[PDB]
């Protein structure tokens, strides 16, 4: 569904030029890549009420940032370069698979096994690792707090220090473990994390917020002008111990 | 298609109160509440009581049961249970074209199930609801 909205997103900023005829140079908008950022949404599931079939779901979550982790950089578009003929060569990352070429491009070289993969000269990404705590107001009595993982992306990251009450509302991936570091057997158990899409607090800034109810403030205006409101809040505050006003 | 795949209830097992189990006289070991020092090397894969109490509860981890491979060039579903990730597509569209095609886990297309690891010690596993 994010897919379709960056596309749709796309068409809609090529309409509104036609519209207003402005003289703006056409092939640097739309060879901008546009991304939409939901959040906010009516699915706000806790931590403990992850069910299984949620796979791939955007699932908001209201909890506390623990700790923040450095930026790792994550390889994007891969750098080969041949050894022979010095052939410069980007061939992209497709679905976390790095497609090394068998021969060299060039007609004059053509050797098997003769490209070398330059990290340097590669385009990495940020991605910063975030461990994010349950609230207390809803973990029950007489359990403990678990955590989850976090993964920042794109420009987002840097946005979320330690003792801050964010909304993280994205999707809930999982990527499988290893059993071993030198085989490439895989154990049932599968990590789960989930990849922030928008960072609300409780970059950018919140416009406004449509909290509570209109028809509350109307109720809570009419005991506001009423004059024994230090005496009605005073009782209410605590009417199991007597005196003490 | 797996027939795990389509199963999407939990079968269980309960076992007979002391009521019935009165006038059953045919090995009443079912019913009666053992210990954990009380399992020999007889009562592997049978149905037995444990009492005691529940220890370290950790939290529910989602298990995987049939893991589904989507090819990028045939585009098959290559469905695998659970009890190595698959690499080469089994499909005759790649063997038959000299074209192996790299299998893409589907984490949409897997069913998963609930894991939780309970200690009584004895470890015990829930599945299901």
């Amino acid at each position: 569904v994010i897919s379709i909205m960056d596309q749709t997103i796309k068409d809609c900023m090529v309409s509104l030029i036609v519209d207003n005829n402005l003289d703006y140079d056409l092939d640097e908008i739309e060879t901008k890549f546009y991304k939409v950022r939901p959040y906010n949404v009516g699915s706000c599931k806790g931590m403990r009420e992850l069910n299984p079939n949620d796979i791939d779901k955007l699932i908001n979550l209201k909890g506390l940032v623990l700790r923040s982790t450095p930026v790792i950089p994550d390889m994007k578009v891969a750098f080969f370069k041949c050894n022979v003929c010095d052939h410069t060569m980007a061939v992209e990352i497709d679905r976390g698979v790095i497609q090394e070429p068998a021969r060299c491009e060039r007609i004059d070289c053509n050797e098997p096994n003769s490209m070398s993969l330059i990290h340097n000269r590669c385009s990495f990404a940020d991605k910063q690792v975030i461990k994010l705590q349950e609230t207390p107001d809803f973990v029950p009595d007489g359990q403990t707090p678990h955590s989850i993982s976090l993964c920042v992306y794109d420009e987002l990251v840097d946005s979320c220090r330690a003792g801050d009450r964010i909304e993280v509302t994205g999707t809930f991936r999982s990527i499988p473990i290893r059993a071993n570091s030198r085989q490439r057997v895989l154990k049932s158990l599968y990590k789960t994390y989930v990849d922030v899409v928008h960072v609300k607090k409780v970059h950018n800034e919140v416009e406004e917020v449509r909290q509570i109810t209109d028809q509350d403030l109307a109720k809570i205006r009419e005991v506001a002008a009423r004059e024994d409101l230090y005496s009605l809040l005073a009782r209410s505050i605590a009417p199991s111990i007597y005196e003490l006003e | 298609f797996p027939p795990n795949l389509t199963r999407r209830y939990f079968l269980y097992f309960k076992p007979l109160s002391q009521n019935c189990a009165r006038r059953y006289r045919k090995k009443a070991i079912s019913s009666k509440p053992l210990s954990v020092r009380q399992i020999k090397g007889d009562f592997l894969g049978q149905l037995i009581t444990v009492r005691g109490i529940i220890t370290r509860v950790s939290d529910v981890k989602p298990a995987v049961e049939v893991i589904a491979y989507t090819c990028d060039q045939c585009g098959y579903e290559v469905f695998q249970e659970v009890n190595t990730p698959l690499s080469e597509c089994t499909s005759e569209e790649c063997s038959q074209n000299q074209t192996k095609g790299q299998l893409f886990m589907s984490t949409r297309a897997s069913k998963f199930s609930a894991f939780q690891e309970c200690k009584i010690s004895l470890n015990i596993h829930v599945n299901g609801t």
